[PDB]
């Protein structure tokens, strides 16, 4: 159904994820140095193509 | 709920009720409640005019076979029991014979009680619940239990004579797993559904044939209680598996000289060449002895749950579990006559004994029918 | 003959290719007749085909394929109580399903299978005929009967084989029920195979205490009576003979912990061996090394029975894990909440040796926190780590707060509204948050309620209250009834004991009242009060501000904190003033909260519950008249009107109380019926005794997906509120309560609706037994 | 403040006075993990230093300590078992 | 609301209720061309238009469970990528939204545990199709994929130095280390194990921990 005021967009919901750019990278200095990148979370960013986030086509 | 939550067994009735030879009751003589709704292989025993009768509340009576009046009535209100004066819970049949009332009770015990009085002259233990009526022969009291076992006890004075398993009955597949004795064997068959000669001397199997299965891949249900005990006409051992199956086979070798193994046979007897048996529709066909041939069948007492069919009165009798008795005719399944002397119905074969049928129905208990 | 094409005729689940490959006369092959002999047989060997007729044309093959691929539907019938599902499964389990390829050699491999399930749920007396209903295109539906004769119930196990330790108390540990006549109905005993397997080893541990360490059953044995109900067991058993616990030979890697690990093998030697105590004492020493960081604690006793002398010896041997277990714990299922909020419910600390019962105990506060479903946990082992175990608590969490109101219609009248709200563990903080109030056209009501449950992580909960109560009552003015109301109650929970936890408050009261009612009762406290307000008029005022102690205390031995069935919950809840308070007075309160499962299912439970009060003066004073015990509809005792049981007052004979309106809210006014004029309502009592007695039902229509948080709950709900201090000479021709016995009752259901908002209570309930002044509508909802 | 007593908070993961006795400078890491097992902590920047440090306060009656740390070399072989008390 | 046709009219239904917006009508054609024939031969494009009816009809189980039916079923369309497109966007959506977020409530202090998988399938994305036309939009969501996973494992590493749980700050501080390599959180996580080895006594590995932030200051 729709509201009787035929009114909508009174709320912009959550779409946080969509825009998320990879923040200022973590510079270990020698003899404290932490391997940052063991985990997958070293993001393997890659050439691919494309709009962003959802708005991007589904077939 | 439980209105809806309980369910039902399915029969059919009963046609031709017949008074063609008009049945009447010998005498009414009852003992009490006798072998009851469970199935035991209660059976009371006529002997020297005297229906030595019991039931499974403790009761064992003496029938004096005129008027069924109590000779003797002593009650085995069990003494060893777990709580004294228990009911005995008669698991095996009155056996009988010399001044014993032989009764396998529930409590593994064969109760064997002095005739003249029922007074206990004996009680022996035995390996678990008698499946069987305690078969006493050849100074041995031989019972095959719910455990597969012969136990042999001493006649007269009471002893293990031995114990031995047979076919085993894995649950309680009720029904006659019973030994008899042959040519030397205790020839048995098994509640599981074989046939089997073993050594009446010492319990040593002289062979045993696989005739059906039970409990597994001929897989048979809760209504299923079928004797494999033998009826050995001829030197062969004309028998059933547990599922039914007839067979007739070799006494002391086990060879099959015929067969029906395939059958759904409850009671049977070998009445010369015409086998009358009660299959599972509860129905009497004659089966012949070079084979299975059907020289004649009936259906007019269809799902009316049969005793053995025997013959008395000039008629083939046979009762039921309704309390209808029947008078088939020995040739092609005629009702000559119908006796409803009870309604509980009639768990114990028919006594067709002192020119009578002296028969125990479970609660409607002992009466004796002529005609 | 050597194929140059083939008639690939009905597939529908099958390729051309895989009818093709399946063909050993596959086109470019050879064909013999023997090969298309081959053909029918292995195109048959796809199990998609219900009819292969390989032909040729020469040798160009034309092959004749009827398929069974996809079962259109397939229907049930004759499943009086047994669900279609349950048909289906063993029915699936012969390869066959909607949208499947049927196997018509699966037929009676469903019906029998089927019967062979049948021969599993206490029956065996069932048939069940697979139907084959052809559809279009190839297509099939398995029509399946179900002609299920009747399952067994448990009549009579005969345990054969003792007489030492006799049968009659190895049956005591069953129980069923009787009389079914259709008019007399009580309960069922059906037979289960499954409950008889429990029941061979219950029998075992009742010998296993007792010494009997030889006991064996010999075999078992059940009846196949032909009424196709009729349950005889043959268990023959060997009873064997009583031993004696004669000594404890505890062993093995006891971790340092030698003594006290002794001490949980204390034994008396010589009793009569106890095998469920060996068995107690085993995992007594597993929660030892458990608690002691040994999350691996195998302990052994071996009992070796010595025949000699009828004793055993208690040969224990225990393996500990290594010094440390808790590395760290994850807390996984918190999709509303933090996991400090969790963690702040748990007791096991990481970077420690592990603690199990400091685990369970934070998930006991998890069971205890109600925004949970399920508390549960994934307690792993960091592999190749003898002081790492990583404890995933992966925790079903559940909604937060819920919504009330009491307003009878809006948009009707001017700037007016009621409120009230929860969000308790407000977004994920535990803060306990409920905040309500209303600004009508006859009050302007403000109360805040909030909680710091966690001021320390040691259990300190700062709780806080705020009530400013603006209501004057509005009928023209302040001449009906002010009571401005205002003033805090802030607390702190903390466990003492965490069954056994203390409560205490400081009630601020400042009460600005005027104009107050002409009744009887009314006026009496108020003369107790040093007062002489008038009776003839509501024009007398009444500012106290009452300085109060509050006290109370917390049992909690009940299992939930959103949805519990077993146990009990005490909760006391009294007050007291001080020198300083405008009034003198005590008043004592107290509720219990009981589960008692009626069958041990807990889906039949008993909830025990009572509410009892009582107030008086500490001296020369009394519990005031506001301070009197109320009930009635939308309580515990529903099916009544609010506010509708307790004593009644009586109007005096009264005036123009400042104007009470020209015949509106006429109370005994000048607006007719000058005289001692008796007042309906509820003016309460300085004692109570009121109740609620429902039951936990299951239900068979709603599901007991929810039918478990949908709580079905009848109820004789009864109850009385009186004054132990009533003027039964101010009330001689009136409604006296000084006795206790004013008892009210309404009986009915109520509907608990586990919302996203949480539980939802809605009831109708009919009054049987009635008092004075009680208005009734019998359908009370409890948002 | 004012408070006369709270309740602890612990924190383990330490070794005992035995457990030193168990070790000695020299050992290699694993003779200390087959009696001593693994650290819930060790030194993430430097060399192989195992963390067997604990934390207690007795209810704001000041706070206990036992900081107890395995210094073994890079071939862990143990180099300084770091005994430390109550902070 | 399926007709029986054969599957093209089913699929002609299916198309047009795609086309619709009624994804409710259209998931019921788009299954039950393929139920009464499982043979359709734009099954692996019923499995993509499954997912385009479920996820635009927000039935993100479903939409995973029709990955599952492309997967298993038919993954010869190279569209994949698609699949891995669209199971780390609906992995994305299920794990943690709400319609709170116009002005700033809270939704990364929550489990994020399908956004643990959401990460995943859009790292087999990025990974097993690295040019394809779907790795730029998974890119986006992958940072905040291992942002909303570091600032739960930040939640965590809060309280430890709250509680006083210091070995277990140390823990989750060098574990978000070595995972998060350029989450700020991460520089937050920072100071605090930092503050646990002081407040454990190690004030030397602190300093070390101190001359972290001070290169990652940067």
């Amino acid at each position: 159904c729709s509201s009787d005021s035929r009114y909508k967009r009174q709320v912009s919901g959550d779409e946080a994820y969509l825009e998320a750019a990879p923040l200022a990278e973590l510079h270990a200095p020698a003899g404290m140095i932490l391997p940052v990148t063991s985990g997958d979370y070293a993001i393997p960013v890659t050439n691919g193509s494309g709009a962003v986030g959802k708005a991007l086509d589904i077939r | 709920l439980f209105n809806s939550e309980e369910d039902v067994v399915k029969m059919s009735p009963l046609p031709t009720v017949e008074n063609q030879f008009t049945p009447t009751t010998a005498w009414s003589t009852s003992v009490g409640s006798g072998i009851g709704n469970f199935y035991s292989n209660l059976h009371p025993a006529l002997a020297d005019n005297v229906v030595y009768a019991a039931d499974r509340a403790g009761l064992v009576k003496a029938l004096n076979a005129d008027d069924g009046k109590e000779i003797w009535s002593v009650s085995l209100a069990e003494k060893d029991g777990w709580f004294s004066k228990e009911p005995a819970l008669l698991s095996g049949g009155v056996t009988v014979s010399g001044g014993h009332v032989y009764i396998g009770s529930e409590k593994a015990q064969v109760y064997a009680l002095n005739t003249s009085d029922g007074t206990v002259a004996w009680q022996t233990k035995v390996a678990g619940e008698a499946l069987s009526r305690p078969v006493v022969s050849d100074g041995l009291v031989l019972i095959h239990t719910s455990n597969g076992q012969l136990q042999a006890l001493n006649e007269a004075d009471g002893a293990v004579k031995w114990t031995v398993n047979l076919d085993m009955p894995s649950l309680s597949l009720r029904g006659e797993s019973a030994p008899t004795t042959a040519f030397g064997a205790a020839v048995v068959g098994g509640d599981n559904g074989r046939v089997s000669a073993v050594l009446m001397e010492q319990g040593q199997m002289i062979w045993q044939q696989r005739i059906s299965q039970a409990t597994g891949s001929t897989e048979i249900d809760r209504l299923s209680d079928v004797d494999t005990t033998p009826v050995v006409v001829n030197g062969v051992v004309f028998a059933l598996a547990y599922n039914g199956n007839l067979t007739a086979l070799d006494l002391r070798s086990g060879q099959i000289m015929w067969k029906r193994e395939l059958g759904s046979v409850n009671d049977f007897i070998v009445d010369g060449n015409r086998i009358y048996l009660v299959d599972q529709n509860d129905r009497v066909m004659a089966l012949t002895i070079d084979g299975g041939v059907t020289l004649w069948t009936q259906s007019d007492l269809l799902h009316r749950l049969l005793t053995s069919p025997v013959l008395y009165n000039g008629n083939l009798v046979v009762g039921d579990s309704e309390g209808y008795l029947h008078w088939i005719n020995v040739e092609d399944g005629r009702f000559v006559a119908q006796q409803k002397v009870d309604s509980s119905g009639f768990q114990t074969e028919p006594v067709a004994a002192d020119g009578k049928l002296l028969i125990q129905a479970k609660d409607g208990t002992v009466y004796s029918i002529t005609r | 003959f050597v194929v140059k094409d083939i008639h690939f005729e009905g597939l529908q689940r099958v390729a051309v290719g895989a009818a093709l490959l399946s063909m050993p006369v596959r086109t470019g092959d050879t064909v013999n007749d023997e090969d298309i002999s081959n053909t029918i047989r292995a195109l048959f060997a796809t199990g998609n085909f219900e009819d292969v007729r390989v032909l040729r044309d020469g040798d160009t093959l034309l092959v004749q394929v009827k398929e069974r691929p996809t079962i259109a539907s397939i229907t049930f019938s004759g499943n009086k109580s047994v669900k279609d599902d349950m048909l289906k499964q063993n029915l699936e389990a012969s390869g066959v399903r909607v949208g499947e390829s049927l196997d018509r050699t699966t037929i009676a491999d469903i019906e029998k299978g089927l019967e062979d399930f049948y021969y599993s749920v206490g029956k065996y007396s069932a048939s069940v005929k697979a139907v084959v209903t052809p559809l279009p295109r190839n297509r099939v539906d398995l029509k399946l009967v179900f002609q299920e004769g009747v399952s067994a119930e448990i009549q009579q196990i005969n345990i054969v084989g003792n007489h030492a330790f006799t049968t009659d108390e190895l049956i005591s540990h069953f129980q069923l029920r009787d009389e079914v006549p259709w008019w007399n109905v009580v309960g069922d005993r059906k037979y289960q195979k499954q409950k008889l397997a429990g029941d061979l080893e219950t029998l075992r541990s009742y010998y296993l205490d007792r010494g009997y360490a030889r006991f064996n059953i010999d075999s078992t044995q059940v009846s196949l009576t032909p009424d196709k109900k009729g349950i005889y067991v043959t268990v023959n058993i060997t009873e064997g003979d009583q031993y004696k616990l004669s000594g404890v030979e505890v062993s093995g890697n006891l971790a340092g912990h030698s003594a006290e690990i002794e001490q949980l093998t204390k034994i008396e030697p010589g009793e009569l061996y106890n095998g469920t105590k060996v068995t107690k004492m085993e995992d007594d020493i597993k929660k030892l090394l458990g608690r002691y960081g040994y999350a691996y604690p195998r302990v052994q006793s071996m009992p070796e029975i010595n025949d000699a002398d009828k004793t055993v010896k208690l040969r224990v041997n225990v393996d500990a894990g290594n010094r440390f277990y808790v590395r760290k714990i994850r807390f996984e299922g918190n999709d509303t909440s933090k996991d400090a909020v969790l963690r702040r419910e748990m007791r096991q600390m990481e970077g420690a040796w592990l603690g199990s019962d400091l685990v369970d105990q934070g998930k006991e506060r998890l069971n205890r926190l109600g925004f949970f479903e399920t508390v549960d946990t994934d307690t792993q082992r960091v592999p190749g780590s003898p002081d790492q175990v990583d404890v995933v608590y992966k925790v079903k969490e559940r909604n937060t707060g819920s919504f009330n109101f009491g307003i009878g219609y809006g948009t009707e009248s001017g700037v007016s509204f009621q409120a009230g709200v929860q969000q308790d563990n407000w977004l994920g903080t535990g803060y306990a948050v409920g905040i309500n109030g209303t600004k009508n056209d006859y009050q302007t009501y403000a109360e805040l309620s909030v909680t710091n449950p966690y001021f320390t992580v040691d259990g300190v909960s700062l709780g806080g209250r705020l009530f400013y109560n603006d209501f004057q009552a509005d009928d023209a003015d302040l001449s009906d009834y002010t009571n401005k109301s205002y003033g805090t109650d802030v607390t702190l929970g903390f466990p003492i004991n965490e069954y056994n936890s203390l409560r205490a408050g400081l009630g601020y009261v400042h009460n600005s009242l005027s104009n107050m009612q002409p009744q009887v009762a009314m006026w009496r406290y108020l003369y107790s009060m040093g007062e002489h307000p008038s009776t003839s008029d509501q024009d007398n005022s009444f500012k106290t501000d009452d300085f109060t102690f509050n006290y109370g205390w917390t049992y909690n031995k009940l299992d939930r904190g959103y949805f519990p069935t077993d146990g009990s919950r005490v909760n006391l809840t009294g007050k007291v003033t001080i020198p300083g308070s405008d009034n003198e007075y005590y008043k004592v309160t107290l509720d219990t909260a009981t589960y008692v499962p009626i069958d041990d299912d807990h889906k039949w439970v008993v909830l025990g519950r009572t509410r009892w009060g009582y107030g008086d003066g500490l001296g020369g004073k009394e519990m005031p008249f506001y301070e009197n015990f109320y009930a009635g509809g939308s309580s515990t005792v529903r099916g009544f009107q609010s506010n509708t049981i307790g004593p009644k007052a009586v109007y005096f004979p009264h005036q123009a109380s400042n104007y009470d309106p020209d015949y509106d809210y006429e109370c005994a006014t000048q607006d007719g019926a000058k005289d001692l004029c008796k007042s309906d309502d509820a003016v309460g009592g300085n004692a109570m005794a009121v109740a609620s007695l429902e039951f936990i039902t299951p239900t068979p229509f709603i599901s007991d997906k929810y039918a478990n948080s949908v709580r079905t709950s009848f109820f004789w709900d009864m109850g009385t509120v009186w004054d132990t201090n009533w003027d039964s000479s101010q009330y001689s021709g009136y409604p006296d309560y000084s006795d206790p016995s004013n008892i009210r009752m309404s009986a009915g259901i109520a509907l608990q609706w586990m919302s996203p908002l949480g539980p939802l209570v809605f009831s109708y309930a009919q009054p049987f037994k009635k008092y004075d002044g009680d208005k009734a509508e019998q359908f009370q909802f409890n948002i | 403040e004012r408070v006369v007593y709270r309740p602890d908070i612990n924190q383990g993961n330490y070794l005992t006075a035995n457990d030193v006795s168990k070790i000695r400078v020299g050992m290699t890491q694993q003779q200390v993990a087959y009696a001593l097992g693994t650290p819930l902590m060790s030194d993430p920047f430097g060399t192989n230093t195992w963390f067997y440090v604990f934390r207690q306060q007795p209810g704001h009656e000041g706070v206990t300590q036992q900081t107890l740390t395995l210094t073994f070399n890079s071939s862990g072989v143990l180099t300084n078992i770091d005994n430390k008390p109550a902070l | 609301e399926v007709p029986d046709n054969p599957p093209n009219e089913i699929y002609a239904t299916a198309q047009q209720k795609l086309q619709d917006g009624n994804w409710r009508q259209a998931i019921t054609q788009l299954e039950a061309l393929d139920n009464r024939y499982p043979f359709g031969p734009y099954s692996q494009q019923v499995q993509l238009d499954l997912i385009y009816a479920y996820y635009k009809n927000a039935d993100l189980p479903l939409a995973q469970a029709a990955i599952d039916r492309f997967i298993r079923l038919n993954p010869t369309h190279p569209n994949i990528d698609y699949v891995m497109y669209m199971r780390g966007l609906t992995n994305m959506a299920l794990d943690d939204s709400a319609l709170q977020g116009f002005f700033g409530v809270d939704r990364s202090d929550r489990d994020p545990q399908h956004a643990r998988a959401a990460f995943s399938d859009f790292s087999k994305l990025v990974r097993g199709y690295p040019n394809s036309q779907y790795t730029t939009d998974a890119t986006k969501r992958l940072v905040f994929l291992k942002d909303r996973l570091a600032k739960y494992e930040y939640s965590v590493a809060e309280y430890y130095t709250e509680r006083g749980a210091w070995v277990a700050v140390v823990n989750r501080v060098e574990g978000m280390l070595r995972d998060y390599p350029d989450t700020q959180a991460t520089r937050d996580a920072l100071p605090l194990m930092e503050n646990a080895y002081r407040q454990m006594q190690m004030n030397a590995q602190a300093e070390k921990v101190a001359k972290i932030i001070a290169a990652n200051s940067s």
